DNA sequence: TTTCGTGCCAATTTC
DNA sequence: ATTGGCACGAAA
């Protein structure tokens, strides 16, 4: 579960942006067919993204390097 | 959660889809005063 | 409390659109910070003003 | 009355013009003298106002203790005290003209009274009358450091004491002349001008007095540099503060009451208002025992000086005399300057919250607020 | 104001318009009611106007007047800056609320 | 004549 | 109630 999010904070270094990056994740994994990153324990995605971007596996590099990265995928293979 | 008709039905359809996003749109009641200042002779609108 | 309610939405009012827009404006105007002394008493000293 | 000093510490002056006595002390002549309390690290702890014609026990710099009177002076007597040692003669006054003979029923030790022009004849409108000191030769006495004969004028109610004839010296007066909450915060901040505003001296240089009961009280300053005769119209009922005759700074106090947000703006500046509003809201909540930083003040007085006044177009499109934004002039002048040419000269305008929140450049914001109809 | 004597703005009234009927006849024209505003309104000129207030500000010296010219300056550029017309502020045409 | 004093009128007052 | 701005009249 979540009670603070300092280390996220640290992480990211603004709320105001880490915000908008833990919606983006979280948006992912629940709309998309995303799996989390981290094992989920009876969480919601919201929680999810911050325990992802606590332990420095999603920001907003990496997750523009995954956009990209599967726009690239599915326009080779579509062919 | 308020006056704006056509994503009042659109966040419910998603709450209940379990899609948490929304579709902002205008609020009616600032057309009513659009149509209210109209109605004083006064030239009001929006642009591009 | 009608008076305080009033007096604060002016004020509010009066700045509401202020925000931290940009990080350092390069200026070297400033205030000169001095203790608050009132006759003969320190009212406020210098290390809670700065 | 006096000031009671309540630690040890050196004590320093600002801004004294003063004499030593006869009796070898020192009697302060000028009008914005401030005593503080320097101690061996130079901090200021003790913060006093002397006023002009005072007594010191001790002077500038020496070291004093705790529980001392330091400086002494009459409250309700104000000295027209003189800087050199001579004989008294008088000028261009007569009696039954301009002044009176009442003479004290029990005390006994009385002189000729000075009245103002609304007790005097007329002929005596046209007389201004004075007190000069000479030698034994006859001849004036000039004051150190100046060129000037050494004469002072007398106002109207004005007590004499010593005849002619008799001798005096430095620091003795010639004559003695008779005398929050809420709605504080709101008024700070609406910047409202008070009942009995202070008046401040527009410009610096000399002062005289002109016409007498032209409906009001004349004031003239004449700069020491050449440059126009600025003329004040006192209203009278109140009571100056400053004789003929005496040197005087911008933004100077002239006559007693509080001070205008809008003239501590238009002849001291901009920090100098922002910090006497800061001070006066903080005295406000202080005494309640309330913390407020004071970014959040700094910020509303910023809101509060949002509009300039061109006072000439130049190369500019703004028309002399109107009211824009600041911020608007700073863009346009620093484009003109990267031009090579002369950008607009602007001085700024302090507004009331309910004043400032409507000139915004936003008519939605200010349709929002009040006055909606107006606005539109 | 015709050939007589009369300005363009003077105010008359009923004894006054009848002698002056009976007096100058058909030479000039006086108006009551919203018609006569309008007629004001649409026959002055704004360029000329501004013209003519910015000599008279620009010749003589006072403070109140200064003032004042200011501002009807200030009224007769904003109408010009803008595409409206003075005379639109005389209602022909009345706007009806949707039900 | 120009400047200043004085009366009239509009707009404001919590949730 | 209070405050500010505008018209009106009276002062030098």
């Amino acid at each position: 579960a979540r009670v603070t999010v300092q280390d996220a904070v640290e992480k990211i270094g603004n709320r105001f942006d880490l915000v908008l990056v833990a919606a983006r994740r979280a948006r992912q994994m629940q709309v998309g067919g995303k799996d989390p990153l981290v094992p989920e324990e009876n969480d919601k995605t919201t929680v999810i993204a911050l325990r992802e971007i606590e332990e420095g596996l999603i920001n907003n590099q990496i997750l523009d390097v995954r956009e990209r990265q599967e726009q690239q995928e599915q326009e080779a293979a579509e062919l | 959660k308020s006056d704006d008709v056509n994503g009042r039905t659109k966040m419910y359809k998603n709450i209940v889809d379990g899609n948490h996003q929304m579709e902002p749109g205008m609020p009616e009641s600032f057309n009513v005063l659009l149509k209210e200042i109209r109605s004083l002779g006064i030239n009001i609108e929006l642009e591009d | 409390t009608a008076n305080s309610g009033y007096l604060t939405r002016r004020l509010v009012d009066v700045a509401q659109d202020l925000v931290v827009t940009e990080d350092d404006c390069g200026t070297h105007e400033g205030i000169m910070m001095t203790p608050v002394i009132e006759g003969g008493d320190v009212k406020e000293p210098l290390r809670d003003r700065v | 009355s006096s000031i009671q000093v309540k630690n040890k510490g050196s004590i320093k002056l600002s801004n004294v013009k003063s004499v030593v006595n006869s009796s070898g002390k020192l009697v302060i002549t000028s009008r914005n003298t401030e005593l503080k309390l320097i101690d061996e690290f130079g901090r200021t702890k003790e913060s006093y106002k002397v006023p002009y014609g005072a007594v010191l026990a001790k002077g500038d710099g020496e070291q004093v203790a705790g529980g001392e009177t330091v400086a002494n002076w009459d409250p309700h007597t104000m000295p027209v005290i003189t800087e050199v040692s001579g004989f008294v003669r008088f000028t261009d006054m007569i009696d039954g003209q301009t002044i009176t003979r009442q003479t004290d029923e029990l005390t006994g030790l009385s002189s000729l009274v000075v009245l103002d022009s609304a007790e005097r004849t007329a002929g005596g409108k046209d007389l201004r009358p004075a007190l000069k000191i000479v030698d034994a030769q006859g001849n004036d006495v000039l004051i150190p450091g100046t060129d000037m004969p050494a004469q002072y004028f007398l106002p109207g109610k004005a007590i004499v004491q010593l005849e002619d004839g008799v001798q005096i010296s430095s620091g003795d007066t010639l004559a003695r002349i008779p005398q929050g909450g809420l709605p504080r915060v709101a008024d700070l901040f609406e910047a409202r001008r008070p009942k009995e505003p202070a008046i401040l001296a527009e410009i610096s240089g000399i002062v005289s007095f002109g016409k007498e009961t032209k409906g009001k009280r004349r004031l003239v300053i004449t700069p020491v540099d050449g440059s126009d005769p600025y003329e004040e119209m006192i209203p009278k009922w109140r009571q100056l503060n400053v004789f003929e005759g005496e040197r005087v700074e911008r933004g100077d106090v002239i006559s007693d009451g509080p001070e205008a947000p809008h003239d501590i703006l238009r002849l001291r500046g901009v920090h100098a208002v922002t910090r006497y509003i800061v001070n006066e809201v903080q005295d406000v909540y202080r005494l309640q025992g309330v913390k407020i930083n004071d970014k959040h003040i700094e910020v509303i007085v910023r809101q509060m000086l949002r509009k300039a006044t061109i006072v000439n177009a130049g190369s500019s499109d703004f028309l002399e005399g109107e009211q824009v934004e600041y911020s608007r002039v700073k863009i346009a002048n620093r484009e003109l300057e990267a031009n090579g040419k002369v950008g607009a000269t602007y001085s700024r305008d302090l507004l009331g919250i309910t004043k400032a929140s409507l000139a915004t450049e936003s008519f939605i914001s200010a349709a929002s607020f009040q006055e909606t109809t107006r606005v539109l | 104001g015709g050939m007589t004597n009369l300005e363009r703005q003077q105010i008359l009234t009923e004894e006054q318009y009848l002698d002056a009927l009976e007096e100058f006849g058909d030479e000039f024209d006086a108006k009551m009611g919203a018609e006569a505003i309008q007629a004001l309104l649409k026959s002055m000129d704004l360029e000329q106007e501004c013209e003519q207030l910015r000599e008279e500000l620009n010749e003589t010296n006072s403070e109140t007047k200064r003032k004042k010219l200011t501002k009807r300056i200030k009224l007769l550029e904003a109408f010009v800056q803008s595409g409206n017309k003075p005379e639109w502020m005389i209602l022909t045409v009345l706007p009806v609320l949707p039900p």
